[PDB]
RNA sequence: AGCGCCGUGGCGCAGUGGAAGCGCGCAGGGCUCAUAACCCUGAUGUCCUCGGAUCGAAACCGAGCGGCGCUACCA
């Protein structure tokens, strides 16, 4: 005679719940995979890849349960340019007697600690492994820049393929590789499309398939046939990433930092403006233990140019009003997930895609700007993404003096002029800001077919700092 | 809906909705001439006169309140191919035959044809009554 | 080696099969 | 008829043909 | 999520404080030996759903419905 809201509510309770994070733990002995983390945050970042118009974020959806907005209604269907936030517990079984396969549960960000086990007959309790942050890439051809940048946040990939379409589909050709230049061995191939397919026509686009990642840097990557629609297959998918990602060394000792992909700003309308808050960066902490209550600045910042025409930078210095991640607003935050940093910055600097692939850095840092900087480049031996009709494969041409080129050092999209070419150093001129925190692989692409086209590979050697103004 | 021709059937290419005819009395008035228009970077007086130009009796144009009306007992064929006549000699260009060109005039009174994609200035076939019509009132600027 | 990927083909094979008779 | 316009539009013909040759040349 | 616009007889505009408006539609009649032009006469409707104001509200207002033009993806 119980409501099913108050039945949750009741099973949510038994559960353990949702418990509030303490205001100041034992930092030095804290784990990714400690209780106190993992209820409240995620570790592992995942990202999904695949061809335009395939379903990225079905099988996201299919596998957490939370939407991708989809927004600004010509990009309800289309494309989104934005990246997809969707948050995953991975709940295993304690009870060893129901078989291993259906065990691991994965749920939405609003689950409690242990619920019940849905499996007809099994009283066991789920117990949170890792919760898990998961990035939907962009799948299209003008969209680059934001999938190179999700890539560099991701630390784990999943690649998406259909099965009755033409075997090999170079968008995912170009996410793997763009994958591999950004420092990603642990992908999970999923074949999307197995219901309206035959017995014989899985098995031949499975061998393709193997054939095709024979050649490229990954070698060992498993595959997992799922259904988008059909919601099933979605246990094998969690298990897989529980058995073969383990976690990417990032321990408390590496200085704060952030980098900052999305930009939200906090203007609920219709209401008096008396009661309003500040203003949302979505960004990732690759290093760092950040709490509430923390100076920080952002480096490029403010962007102006003056009557001679050079460009200056006004770092963003700002007061951190809160953090946000998971679910419930946590005191202290994890590096290894996406964290919104609600700050006392104005509502237009997080309006349009403006904190979009910018660093930040907290008081007792000092990353540096640099206008000219001297790079390290690799490149392929055929662009990828380019549909010949039967034809050798568009072999990609050396650079050339004064040529604009899209840079994506780490995050940030940035236009170089090139000023020097050389056999395996470059250098580029930067009209946009970009700063140089230690390593920060960068991707290269071209304006070769009218879109852009991702070439190579580069590390950055040497470079002309701007010292900010104060 | 068409994909902006009649004797070329591809998949992938720039699109015009097809147009259509609705009865005064007699004088048909086309619904779907402003539309066309702007998916071929051409004036709808242009459609309009051109089909009376191929088709020889009294016609009505109305640029600021959308009543179109051509008079004659035309089946949906008829003008949908004499439209047809007007983007293949008009709206196309030559080599690569783009969905898109625009009509302009340079320092000489040589009405042309101007692409974007292959972008040359397609000779025009200046022996036509549109021609004529064009040159009346320039693009964007005498409507 | 994708032995392990063959066993879950299967398995939603005949998951479609049992659902899905008609098709 | 009009031969007046018959013979306009006999030179008119002349004219667009000649253009036709001086685009043509 | 909020503000500015609208609510047809088959379509475009209009007065919205005396209660269904014209052009264009159409059925029919008039004219012509004949057709059109024209001349005329007629038929469709819940100015959106429900209230306040008023002798009376499609109408002045409102306690909302359906749809549009901006802010803009607004924890
Ligand atoms: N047959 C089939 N259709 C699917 C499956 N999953 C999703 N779809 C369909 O794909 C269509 C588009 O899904 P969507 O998630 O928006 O594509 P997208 O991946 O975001 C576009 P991009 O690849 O560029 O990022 C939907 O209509 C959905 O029904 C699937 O597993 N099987
Ligand atoms: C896309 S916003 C960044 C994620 C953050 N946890 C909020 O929600
Ligand atoms: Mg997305
Ligand atoms: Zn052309």
């Amino acid at each position: 005679g119980e409501t099913e809201e108050e039945k949750r509510k009741r099973e949510f309770e038994e559960g353990g719940g949702l418990p509030e994070q303490p205001l100041n733990p034992d930092f030095s002995k804290l784990n990714p995979l400690s209780a106190e983390i993992i209820n409240r945050q995620a570790t592992i970042n995942i990202g999904t890849i695949g061809h335009v118009a395939h379903g990225k974020s079905t099988v996201v959806r299919a596998i957490s349960g939370v939407q991708t907005v989809r927004f600004k209604d010509e990009l309800e269907r289309n494309i989104t340019i934005k990246l997809g936030y969707a948050n995953a517990k991975i709940y295993k079984c304690q009870e060893p007697t129901c078989p291993e396969p259906d065990c691991y549960r994965s749920f939405k960000s609003d689950k409690e600690i242990s619920p019940k086990c849905q499996r007809p007959g099994c009283p066991g309790r789920y117990k949170l492994v890792r919760h898990v942050s998961f990035v939907d890439c962009p799948g299209h051809d003008i969209l680059m820049s934001t999938m190179l940048s999700g890539a560099a946040v991701m630390d784990a990939a999943l690649l998406l393929i259909a099965g009755n379409e033409s075997c090999p589909q170079p968008q995912t050709s170009e996410h793997l590789a763009a994958i591999e230049i950004m420092k990603l061995k642990h992908v999970i191939i999923l074949q999307n499309k197995v219901d309206l397919m035959r017995e014989e026509s899985a098995l031949e686009h499975q061998k393709s398939i193997l054939k095709f990642i024979r050649g490229t840097i990954a070698d060992g990557a498993p595959i997992v046939p799922i259904s988008a629609q059909l919601k099933y297959n979605i246990d094998a998918v969690n298990e897989f990433i529980v058995k073969t990602i383990p976690v990417p060394p990032r321990d408390f000792m590496i200085s704060p930092r952030l980098i900052v992909i999305r930009s939200f700003d906090v203007n609920k309308p219709g209401a008096e403006i008396e009661d309003l808050k500040g203003g949302v960066a979505g960004g990732s902490i690759l290093n760092g233990v950040f709490k509430l209550g923390d100076e920080i600045e952002i480096r490029p910042g403010i962007v102006t140019k003056d009557d001679k025409g050079k460009i200056q930078c006004k770092p963003i210095f700002s007061n951190i009003v809160s953090l946000f991640a998971e679910q419930n607003d946590l005191k202290f935050a994890v590096p290894g997930g996406l964290i919104g940093v609600g700050t006392k910055v104005d509502p237009t600097l997080c309006r349009a895609d403006r904190l979009v692939g910018q660093v930040v850095g907290a008081k007792g840092h000092l990353p540096n700007i640099y206008t000219d900087i001297e790079i390290n480049y690799f490149l392929l031996r055929r662009l990828l993404g380019v549909k010949t009709d039967g034809q050798k494969q568009a072999k990609v041409r050396k650079l050339e003096p004064n040529e604009v080129l899209m840079v994506n050092i780490g995050s940030t999209a940035t236009g170089a002029r090139v000023v020097a070419v050389k056999a395996d150093m470059a250098r580029l001129q930067l009209t946009s800001p970009a700063c140089t925190e230690i390593n920060e692989k960068i991707a290269l692409s071209r304006r070769i077919e009218k879109h852009w086209r991702l070439i190579g590979w580069a590390t950055i050697k040497k470079g002309t700092t701007l010292e900010p103004i104060a | 809906i068409n994909i902006c021709r009649d004797n070329h059937d591809p998949f992938y290419r720039y699109k015009m909705p097809p147009i259509q005819a609705k009865v005064e009395g007699i004088k048909t008035a086309v619904l779907n001439v402003a539309d066309i228009s702007h998916a071929l970077n051409r004036p709808a007086p242009y459609i309009v006169k051109y089909f009376g130009f191929e088709l020889g009796a009294q016609t009505s144009i109305s640029v600021d309140k959308d009543r179109y009306l051509v008079n004659g007992v035309h089946e949906p064929a008829k003008l949908q191919d004499v439209l047809d006549g007007f983007i293949n000699k008009f709206v196309l260009c030559g080599s690569c035959k783009n969905p898109e060109t625009e009509i302009i005039i340079t320092k000489d009174n040589d009405l042309v044809r101007d692409c974007k994609a292959c972008g040359k200035r397609t000779p025009m076939d200046l022996r036509h009554k549109l021609s004529s019509f064009i040159l009346k009132n320039p693009p964007d600027s005498v409507s | 080696v994708g032995l392990p990927y063959s066993e879950l083909l299967s398995r939603f094979f005949n998951i479609l099969r049992t659902n899905n008779p008609e098709l | 008829m009009r031969a007046k316009w018959r013979k306009k539009r006999t030179r008119r013909l002349k004219r667009k043909r000649r253009k036709v040759r001086a685009r043509s040349k």
